[PDB]
């Protein structure tokens, strides 16, 4: 129970320090996204891949190929 | 010139200024309270650093030093020695004989007349709501409550900052910074630094605790 | 000439592999996560200054992906 | 007050001015003034008003006596 609480407290300091995001990352390329360009069927298109990426999980081998191309499409 | 010799602290810190008890109950100190005995009895502490051992040497001290007197001295068959001290003021050594026993020739003293009472009233009264707050919120420190309507009146920051820094607790290092400065208006500042330190410390550490509680909820 | 001019000394000694990835690496989501022959280069040497030495540049690390041409340049 | 020590400290006051035309290089020296020169303020209403605000700005001086080191008198 006591490292359980421990684990408790750690994620309250986490997200009192490194909790901070008001500066984020994925919502950082949404914005990305909708500032540059664009033409709006490329727009559309990077939209439904932002979602599709942020539906799943992170560090699965298709995760990366997915960032990789929004990061060359902005 | 009252001549005093080294003699150092096993783990405690004493303030100036206050009537406080002295323990001394080291053997190899015994020597050393005895021919300070044989300089009009009072006594030239040094305070005690990183981890004590039982080795006089020239070079494994400092030279600043609180003076005590003795009053009347209690004995035990082991070694310790009872002190009821009051001390008077911070004192050096320009000129160190080593020993045994370590003998050291001090000079005239860090002396210091208040000037302009007004700002340091001012200071005194935000120092003032500072501890009286503190203690009003904390009290696993378990210090008494009921003696602030006799020594409300006494005007003098030493005085007041070592009533307050004596009965309370931090580590050693910034003791002795508030010991060894030459400044005193600054030190309460500092003290006030440390007060508000102490704060935002229990402020921050209730929200955590807080959201711990609302994660405990949310699980 | 680099002990004429106090400095250190290295070869890099190209045209081994047939890639550009040697000298530009993969990123930290790939699998393979070679970093930089340069970059391993300024690791064996701990200096900013030194002179390198590159054996066979006629004969380069081209034609499987694109031609280290203008990574050397 | 004469004091032994070679330091002669006078108390003095200022009382009015002078003017220089007359002039020997000294040591000694020796001048002459010529006339007096004073203007006093015409319509002192604004200059009232002007030590008023000047009292006001010496308050706000005095206010921030935190770290300057004077009495308060």
């Amino acid at each position: 129970q006591r490292e359980y609480y421990l684990r408790e407290q750690m994620k309250a300091i986490q997200k009192e320090l490194g909790g901070e995001d008001g500066l984020s990352d994925l919502e950082a390329l949404r914005k990305k996204i909708e500032e540059v360009g664009m033409p709006e069927a490329v727009k559309t298109k990077a939209l439904k891949e932002l979602d599709r990426l942020e539906r799943m999980q992170q560090g699965s081998p298709e995760a990366t190929v997915a960032r990789t191309y929004l990061d060359w499409l902005t | 010139r009252l001549e005093l010799p080294v003699i150092p602290l096993r783990n405690t810190v004493i303030l100036p200024h206050t009537t406080t008890p002295v323990d001394v109950g080291r053997a190899k100190s015994k020597r050393a309270v005895e021919e300070a005995m044989g300089a009009d009895r009072l006594i030239f502490l040094v305070a005690q650093r990183d981890p004590e051992v039982d080795d006089p040497a020239p070079d494994d001290l400092y030279t600043w030093g609180v003076q005590a007197v003795v009053k009347q001295a209690m004995r035990l068959p082991d070694g310790t020695l009872q002190v009821m001290v009051e001390a008077r003021a911070r004192a050096q050594v320009t000129d160190y004989i080593p020993g045994p026993y370590l003998r050291a020739r001090g000079e005239v003293f860090s002396e210091i007349f208040p000037i302009d009472e007004a700002v340091v009233r001012v200071l005194v009264e935000e120092l003032k709501e500072a501890f009286e707050k503190y203690v009003a919120n904390h009290k696993s420190l378990r210090l008494d409550r009921y003696q602030l309507e006799a020594v409300k009146g006494t005007s003098d920051p030493a005085m007041l900052a070592d009533t307050i820094a004596y009965h309370a607790t931090w580590t050693v290092a910034e003791k002795q910074e508030i010991l060894e400065l030459t400044d005193l208006e600054a030190r309460l500042k500092k003290v006030l630094g440390l007060l508000s330190r102490d704060l935002e410390r229990f402020e921050l550490d209730k929200r955590v605790a807080q959201r711990v509680k609302e994660q405990m909820d949310t699980n | 000439i680099a002990r004429s001019m106090n400095r250190k000394f290295h070869r890099i000694s190209l045209g081994g592999v047939r890639d550009e990835a040697e000298i530009r690496g993969h990123r930290r989501t790939y699998i393979g996560a070679m970093p930089g022959k340069l970059i391993h280069a300024m690791k064996q040497v701990g200096v900013i200054n030194p002179v390198i030495l590159l054996d066979e540049i006629d004969k380069m690390s081209s034609d499987w992906r694109g031609d280290p041409a203008s990574a050397m340049l």
